């Protein structure tokens, strides 16, 4: 809180910390797209794709 | 001296060489494995095998003759060959097997003895001559529906569904004179052969023309033949082309002879002054390709054909190609078409210049069929040469940039993209 209550050095990170996380949701993304990338997505059919992929 | 041409009811054409040691005498039906049905398919290439079944040519093998036969998809030949002076012993041999004899070939112990070895030959052919057989199948799709679609040497299928009654509904229909024309190839003159021709009378089924179907037609379109347990990959891709008897026949015929043909083993091949070879050649895209122009005379096939034992790259092979054929619209250089010109007169010569007859006389017949005479090869090139740059610009300019293609293909091509990415490659982006 950095006081009391829920007072001014509290927007202040608050503030601070909204700039802050967004690059971490992207950075994660990234890992996040990397996963994915390592197996390619799934199917409404749930077989393997590996037999009729399209670019 | 300029070929003789002359007809009394028989197309009777001939043309002499006078440092020959053979001759060939032969006809030629204006009517092919494309005037066939889809069911009947293949009775053309079962009419050639019979008359090269060990009976027929048993007989002409005392006599010192050799007999030739091929089939096309517009033309139908057949030919024999012997020495020149033996010149009568052909033309009688002929007369017997096309107008005398009938029913001593079409023995119910020969046909099933034909069509029982036009059927290991369909057997081999789609199971272990996978260059034509994608090359055949590229006609299959590119030409769907339609007379160029039917395989020459037919399907299996049409193929074990024929009877005799079947080889003569053809016969009777498309053997005639009318759709006919006798050739004289090699030593022989055209006041020896003439001659011995209105020497013998008959006429059969006279005034009787062959029928005719739907024009043929082109659609862009695929096929594909998947066997990942063949060691290579084969594909073979084209546009709609031109034909025989196309204003740009030789225009076209020069944008292929640019890239041309590769063989990756003949260190003469890595070498040619083509561009495409520039690319290929870095991670070695495949073993091989060439080019062609194919004409006919409804339609024609601009395109190409590659083997490759390299899978995970053909998505490049065909990328780079279809690329530079976009240069043939855009960018070709002057001086690649030089090297152009130069090149299809070496290879349009070994071509009609050959010391063998029996090329001469399908040459010949199919030619003075459609056109009524031939072209010398001084009439080619004085074509050939006339083409600018301008000639190639405006003929890729309609012809192969951002037109419909005709893939086809097997063994190892999984790797072998897809339609809106292949086709895609048509065109280049501009401002
Ligand atoms: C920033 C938020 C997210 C982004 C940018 C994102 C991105 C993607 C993309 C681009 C794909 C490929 C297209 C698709 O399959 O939908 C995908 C699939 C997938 N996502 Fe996400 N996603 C997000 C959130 C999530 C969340 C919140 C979960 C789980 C709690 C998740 C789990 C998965 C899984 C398991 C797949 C594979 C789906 C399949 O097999 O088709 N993702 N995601």
């Amino acid at each position: 809180w950095g006081g009391f209550s829920v007072s001014n050095p509290t927007i202040q990170r608050f503030f601070a910390l909204h700039y802050l996380v967004p690059f971490i949701i992207a950075a994660m993304v990234i890992m996040h797209l990397m996963a994915l990338h390592i197996h390619g997505s799934s199917n409404p059919l749930g077989i393997t794709g590996n037999l009729d992929r399209i670019p | 001296a300029e070929v003789t041409q002359l007809s009394n009811g028989i197309v009777v054409a001939t043309e002499h060489n006078p440092s020959a040691h053979t001759a060939s005498v032969g006809v030629v039906f204006g009517s092919g494995a494309a005037n066939e049905n889809p069911y009947n398919n293949g009775v053309s290439n079962l009419w050639k095998n019979i008359f090269l079944s060990k009976e027929n040519s048993a007989v002409a093998a005392k006599e010192g003759l050799a007999l030739s036969s091929n089939i096309s998809r517009d033309f139908q030949s057949y030919i024999v060959s012997s020495l020149p002076g033996s010149t009568d012993k052909s033309l009688d041999f002929l007369n017997q097997s096309f107008i005398q004899q009938k029913a001593n070939l079409l023995s119910s112990s020969n046909f099933e003895a034909t069509k029982k070895s036009v059927l290991k030959q369909v057997q081999d052919f789609e199971d272990n001559d996978h260059p034509n057989r994608v090359l055949e199948h590229l006609h299959s799709t590119a030409f769907q529906n339609t007379p160029l679609s039917l395989p020459t040497r037919g399907t299996l299928e049409s193929l074990e569904n024929l009877v005799v009654a079947d080889l003569e509904s053809f016969a009777n229909n498309h053997f005639l004179n009318s759709n006919a024309v006798v050739v004289g190839t090699g030593n022989i003159k055209h006041e020896d052969l003439v001659n011995s021709i209105e020497s013998k009378n008959l006429s059969l089924q006279t005034g009787t023309k062959p029928v005719l179907k739907k024009k043929a037609a082109f659609l862009g379109s695929e096929v594909r033949l998947r066997d990942d347990t063949l060691p290579k990959a084969w594909i073979s891709l084209a546009v709609e082309g031109e034909p025989v008897n196309s204003p740009n026949y030789f225009v076209a015929k020069l944008a292929a002879q640019i890239f041309g043909s590769y063989n990756a083993f003949e260190p003469a091949s890595r070498l040619q002054g083509i561009k495409l070879l520039d690319n290929i050649q870095e991670y070695q895209l495949c073993d091989n390709f060439n080019h062609f122009s194919l004409s006919y005379k409804d339609s024609g096939l601009w395109g190409f054909s590659t083997a490759t034992r390299n899978v995970t790259m053909i998505d490049d092979l065909i990328h780079f190609t279809l690329k530079q054929w976009n240069r043939l619209t855009i960018s070709v250089t002057d001086t690649e078409v030089e090297r152009a010109k130069s090149l299809l007169k070496l290879q349009l010569g070994q071509l009609y210049e050959s010391g063998n007859p029996v090329n001469d006389a399908n040459l010949l017949g199919a030619e003075v069929l459609i056109k009524g005479s031939k072209l010398s090869l001084g009439e080619a090139f004085k074509k050939i040469d006339a083409i600018t740059v301008k000639d190639v610009k405006a003929w890729a300019g309609k012809r192969l940039w951002d037109q419909d293609i005709a893939i086809a293909g097997t063994g190892q091509i999984e790797g072998l993209l897809d339609y809106m990415r292949i086709r895609s490659d048509m065109s280049m982006m501009r401002w």
